């Protein structure tokens, strides 16, 4: 069939179809099924989340207080966003307003996660898809150091013996024929295209940054117990702060720990900007020449907004949000969660049953019922898929829209909103970094002429992995301002943590409704919480890899993971790093898609 | 050689593949380096689909016996056992394939152990443990080490020590190890003294939270849950749940999130 | 523009010094390039003999009522005070010179809180506490920050407490930041449990020393002894002395080398006694 | 007066008097008065320990017990060095065996003190008499990681803008003019012989040396709870393991607590092969034509002997005793600490008193009465002293002598007497860098001519200083064969760390006397107990410091450090470089000479 949907792709499964399950190198479990003309173009995608839990289930009847601990396990990659997502959802609901130190600390966990998440998505995730490390073994370890010296002159770590070292180290490995992660790697595939030098660069950043990560998540050891899976509260924050009063050493906050969680944010920062971005700059430039996956990017993206300046005052957003259309950027429509006319949940394609399927359902309005049910077109049976039926249920993630539109979410669309919206950080960041990568660029090709075409540029796989380095970056600047603020308000007499006013079901109403909304490390993240008289009588999730993974909506709208992929020539369909390279950089978290 | 290990992943969040790699000593690259040879771990691989499934196949017929199955999340039984799939097919079938030629398996974290956040009523897609899916037949040993995920230090101490020390750690009875496991938090928590003088936080950020007042009466289940945080630690020894201000909400044993609500007394 | 800052030294082991460094948290090398201005100290400084001292003078004009007076070690008052001679001159001298001038005092560690080894019975240089060697009538802050030698990031804590919220900590009645003195070992320690069960160490590496019980019976001073070890815990959190296995010595209190033998059981513990 | 001394030197005090009160940068006070002649060249010299608090009276009547923990206070620098004598001298008298891991983990203690003192010294304390930091401003970035590169080729941190980073560092520092700890600094003095790069270098290193020392030191913490001042026991350690029992966790030693020493370890060894070892190497080449300060070290040197392979059998020290003497390495002479006949004190110019004072005290004869009185040619007053009289009394240090001898003692001492006993792996380290000390040399003159003379080599200045850092890495070496010992007894089934068997004292004899000795950083350690009726009865301790800092014996031999200054010139007498220099080199620690 040729199917022609409304925002404008032609998806054809003539051609010879092609299977990845598992996807590997994301949280959770995927199935991608593509298929591939005469020229070896991908003409169809197609998206399956191959897991559920239930969660939005489990829920029921539940005391709203305890719900930021259930949905936190929602995912351990993007740990405590569903936490946050599930306190403000309640406070919401409730009219809790929390001390600023609350804000401040929940925004301090907040960039720690995003720059783990990041840092260990590029590294442990998403690099195999760029990087060969059996090529890094032929590299010349002084080559090596000095691109590293080109690639990042602050960076410390750049002796050639270092380098010969690593190198080594992966011999050795590779020697001893216990291949492990590597093992039956696509290495021999011509898609990959960095040199030995850059290859073995990256992988000695790899394990540069397994090594860091485990440093950044201290800070929510620090404020929430333990990484993962911190500790929230509704009404505020349990880590109650004491200076330099009776029993200080033993409260969770004392001058000791502020100055531990100095430390690693300092810690943070210089590996954000002297590992993390400059590797992706440099790596960026070595694939100057593959700018596909552009996807929805170009055109629809939406984020909900957050990072105020001032708290509770969204105009002060830092990552400022609403939603692009139709490309264009000088219209920032906004977006409300609260209006049943924009978020709505269509299930037509997807493993669910609704009562009248034709609806979408604002999440106050929504229902999580199963229907595992194949397509009387699927190759295989009903335990062993061999093709599914993407005309039929093929996933178990729904389909959100807003006002009807598919859109792509996460760092690329918050770049996009913020740099359209004249957020002059986010706007150096982005012309600093299209200068850097046309240097690196004219290092490797003299003749390189410079791009100058921003919608090109981030409208690609190459734009949306550097976006989410960007992010890191001005997380970890973010992060280090609320710091400060933090101490101020200490300083000036302020050391509260929690607003308990409200902590007793007895001053609820009887029927209360409430959003929160997160920036998520992958995009605009929202909890809808129906409770009455004590308890959860709904609760409703749509995450961003909901929107970025979803399955084809009733008029036939494609989302974003299966619009990047369309249009991609692959060196080798059977070997395919370029599907692998492009969802990946949508950073999937499925665990996170299906709750 | 180094001792091969598949680690395979069901029904989960993936907590416990994100804990392991927050080891301060060994450091996750050097015992994936060094110590084990990860054969197949979905999270971390660069093979998949046809590629990846072929190691499993070749692991399991040249290491037949002598590989340790390490398994995260949990699988499934209800939907035909597809709210869980991985290569078309129910993870139930992957688990039993895999462990009927393991040499033992170790079950990561609650879910694994017990059943956490899915198991929790009504249990929409029947997620069962590892132990109790593979039934009271099965003759290796099932190493449960549980938490909600469980410290890093803890899940690498396991491996060291089979690997140091050539033998399955001792067990209690719930097949838990003893190494870690053999305590209660409040058999070893430093706010023991306020529990014992009547030292309580009764409301957030009240007096008693700034300065380190016992948790009991917000929650805290560290009374009835076995596990080293309060010895151990987290993170590198940094915090723990109740250091930090929150009581324990039980994330190590058997059936927590069903005990009742988080702040309600333990009894 | 940094703190300036004296570091003296009398009668001592360098356990003070040698402890600050430690710190996890600010970094050592942080405090002295970034934090303050480290302007004497014999550990670490380039300078010796007539140009150390011409520090002294210079500083002491130049910052006069500006710099923070620290104090590791104490002075004797035996030997006409030549048991502690700094160029020729007793060391009592020199802190009674520099304390005239300081803004504030910061007592490092036991020996100058509180006397320390050397003033144990019997005492035989007359080393006396910063305190008591200035008297009832110094006029200044005098800060103690007890131990031998205290916890590195309680040292770095009170220097940044102060350069951070520009005032001195709270102090308890015996001069100890409440910040990290006002507690008890005994009031948040991990062994609490076995105290309370009455599961003791009876005997070295019996079975309760094989399960961490309490120490109470092999002389454990956590009892009556007032530090953050079981909090804050030493060397970046990585241990304390309970931790480790052995009691609690008494280190932080005035007058602990002779309030018996270390292995001789903490007293006071009976609210009927 | 001219004094020709027993050991061949000629005291001349009629030139000109230069006065060192304070010595900084040692442990504790010191001062040294120096005569130079008209060649500016050392004549006469003086060495004064300038504190007493007089542990040994304090000790008695005391329990022996408790004895470790008053005696670890003689010094935080060697902290547990005195701990380990005490109960090893208590052990010794009350016929004490302690169980193989107590032994053990003993050994990594001490190794443990070994590497962070000796690496502290060399930076801290030490390099600013051959590094100078305002002369790092001066340097270029990029020959500066030249230089780096050959130093030391495996050490990572070598990259021309982390130099550059460091350099702007130390200039924002002069430039706000509070110069700290470099103030009034010798910065001129041509003395001063590294280059710009060299001094920018070394000056990097210092702060990583700083940054690094904390962690080592963790192994303390681990096993004594603590450090500075870890704790000890008489009869075994006090850090019960329990691996895989009941309640292990919560035991001082469990696997988790043996990964982190594995990890410390490794961290340790890394430091000394990849920064200490190389920099003292390399300073030492730029310093190839300054070879003053072998003193005593051509003659007369000691040690007790440590660190045997089988427990309690000397003859496998790793680092083996004797005395050398008179410059025969041919000859070892057994050195026996209980010995009435060997190690003797004398007071004649120390400020003590004995009945007898023509005699020299064996230690468990000691006698520590105190007695400051100053010469009646005297400059100044008794609380004024201008120079001192060093005809009379002039320091708070005894003066030991092995059979009337004067030695030195330290890691030179322990590397004469190691080499010339057939040390096969300090032979090696000794040889290696002989060779790389020429090659770094021919880096610096190409027109070099080997050094093959170990004698000359090895006693200097520079000897002793390289001495100390190849003991630092051979203390790494040893330690990582103490914790794999410690796993394979565990493994084996003996989790066991103390002997109760004599801790009761009615299980004592009424009347017993012991000694036990060290390998202490700075030379020989040893403490003689004499217990009666369950107390100490007399306590006496002769440190490493006491043997090199001695004054004068009745006969006129002077000790180590006068004999390492006589015959050194100085570019300017009144800028006295090279009598720190030299007496740095015996990383003296005065608390401990004196205690
Ligand atoms: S109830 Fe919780 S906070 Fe209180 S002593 Fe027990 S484990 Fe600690
Ligand atoms: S006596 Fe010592 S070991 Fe026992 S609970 Fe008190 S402080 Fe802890
Ligand atoms: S919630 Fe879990 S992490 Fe530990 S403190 Fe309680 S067992
Ligand atoms: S001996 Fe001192 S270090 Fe702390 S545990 Fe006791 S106050
Ligand atoms: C999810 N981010
Ligand atoms: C998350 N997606
Ligand atoms: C001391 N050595
Ligand atoms: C120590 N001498
Ligand atoms: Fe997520
Ligand atoms: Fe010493
Ligand atoms: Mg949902
Ligand atoms: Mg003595
Ligand atoms: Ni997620
Ligand atoms: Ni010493
Ligand atoms: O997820
Ligand atoms: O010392």
């Amino acid at each position: 069939s040729v199917l022609n949907t409304p925002n404008h792709y032609k998806m054809d499964n003539s051609g010879r179809r092609v299977v990845i399950d598992p996807v590997t190198r994301i949280e959770g479990h995927m199935r991608c099924e593509v298929n591939v003309d005469e020229n070896n173009v991908i003409q169809n995608a197609v998206s399956t989340g191959t897991m559920w839990r239930g969660l939005e289930v489990i829920l029921r009847g539940r005391d709203p207080r305890d719900a930021w601990a259930f949905v936190e396990r929602i995912c351990g990659v993007c740990t405590g966003c569903h936490a946050l997502a599930s306190v403000r959802a309640v406070e919401d609901a409730l009219d809790i307003k929390i001390p600023h130190n609350a804000t401040l600390i929940r925004e301090i966990m907040a960039k720690t996660l995003q720059i783990h998440d990041h840092i260990v998505h590029f590294y442990h995730l998403h690099a195999l898809d760029w990087v060969n490390p059996v090529n890094a073994l032929k590299a010349d370890p002084q080559a090596t150091s000095e691109l590293q010296k080109l690639v990042s002159p602050h960076h410390p770590m750049s002796s050639p013996g270092y380098f010969k070292d690593i190198q080594i180290r992966i011999q050795k490995f590779v020697d001893s024929g216990q291949l492990g992660i590597f093992k039956n790697g696509y290495w021999s595939n011509p898609a990959y295209k960095l040199s030995p030098e850059a290859d073995l660069m990256a992988v000695t950043h790899y394990l540069e940054a397994l090594d860091f990560q485990k440093e950044i998540v201290k800070i929510h050891a620090i404020f929430g117990g333990k990484n993962p899976h911190p500790n929230y509260m509704v009404g505020g924050v349990p880590c109650a702060i004491n200076i330099d009063g009776d029993m200080a050493a033993g409260a969770p906050i004392n001058m000791e720990r502020l100055n531990f969680v100095k430390s690693l944010i300092e810690q943070g920062r210089t590996f954000n900007t002297n590992v993390y971005v400059p590797d992706v700059i440099a790596i960026a430039a070595f694939y100057r020449d593959w700018l596909y996956g552009g996807g929805l990017s170009a055109t629809n993206v939406m984020d909900y907004g957050a990072y105020p300046k001032t708290p509770y005052d969204k105009s002060t957003d830092q990552l400022p949000g609403g939603a692009i259309i139709n490309g264009d950027w000088g219209k920032i429509h906004p977006v409300d969660p609260r209006d049943p006319e924009q978020v709505q949940e269509f299930v037509t394609h997807s493993w669910y049953k609704y009562p009248d399927e034709t609806k979408g359902l604002h999440p106050w309005d929504g229902i999580t019922e199963p229907n595992y049910e194949l397509g009387s077109k699927t190759k295989g049976s009903r335990t062993n898929i061999i093709e599914i039926d993407e005309s039929a249920k093929y996933s178990w993630i729904k389909s959100p829209r807003w006002r009807g539109h598919a859109v792509e979410v996460g760092p690329l669309a918050r770049y996009i909103l913020a740099y359209a919206q004249g957020v002059e950080y986010v706007k150096t960041q982005v012309h600093t970094s299209l200068n850097r990568f046309n240097a690196v660029c004219r290092l490797l090709d003299p003749n390189h002429k410079d791009i100058t075409d921003l919608k090109a540029f981030l409208g690609s796989t190459i734009g949306r992995t550097l976006a989410r380095a960007l992010e890191s970056e001005y997380c970890g600047d973010m992060m280090l301002d609320d710091f400060n603020q933090l101490i101020s308000n200490i300083k000036n007499g302020d050391s509260s943590t929690a607003n308990t006013d409200k902590w007793d079901p007895s001053s609820w109403p009887e029927h209360a409704k409430g959003v929160g909304t997160v920036a998520a490390p992958r995009g605009a993240l929202a909890h809808w919480i129906v409770i009455e008289k004590g308890k959860i009588k709904n609760y409703q999730c749509v995450v961003p890899t909901t929107w970025n993974g979803s399955p084809r909506d009733p008029k036939g709208n494609i989302g974003a993971f299966e619009a990047s992929l369309m249009g991609t020539p692959m060196e080798r369909p059977d070997e395919p790093v370029e599907v692998l390279r492009t969802l990946h950089s949508f950073d999937p978290c499925l665990a996170c898609s299906t709750h | 050689p180094r001792t091969p290990v598949i680690w395979l992943h069901g029904l989960e969040c993936t907590c416990c593949s994100e804990s392991f790699i927050r080891s301060a000593h060994p450091l996750a690259k050097d015992v994936v380096l060094s110590m084990i040879s990860l054969d197949y771990d979905d999270t971390l691989m660069a093979a998949s689909g046809h590629a990846a499934e072929a190691i499993l196949d070749e692991i399991k017929e040249k290491y037949k016996g002598n590989y340790i199955l390490a398994v995260e999340g949990n699988p499934p039984l209800n939907q035909d056992g597809m709210s869980c799939i991985i290569g078309g097919r129910p993870f139930s079938e992957q688990l039993k394939r895999m462990a009927d030629d393991a040499k033992a398996i170790i079950s990561w974290g609650s879910c694994a152990s017990w059943g956490c956040v899915q198991a929790a009523k009504p249990n929409p897609t029947q997620a069962t443990p590892v132990h109790k899916f593979l039934g009271g037949g099965y003759d290796k040993p099932i190493i449960k080490v549980p938490g909600c995920p469980p410290i890093a230090e803890v899940m690498t101490g396991v491996i060291t020590y089979m690997l140091t020390f050539d033998r399955i750690p001792e067990l209690d009875r719930q097949g838990r190890p003893k190494m870690f496991y053999s305590q209660r938090i409040h058999d070893k928590c430093y706010r023991r003294p306020h529990f014992d003088a009547g030292q309580f936080v009764e409301e957030w950020d009240d007096e008693g939270a700034r300065k380190g007042y016992c948790l009991y009466k917000v929650g805290c289940k560290g009374p009835t849950t076995y596990n080293a945080c309060s010895t151990v630690r987290w993170n590198g020894g940094t915090s723990f749940p109740i250091q930090s201000g929150h009581g324990c909400i039980g994330c190590s044993e058997d059936g927590f999130w069903d005990k009742g609500s988080f702040y309600s007394r333990d009894t």
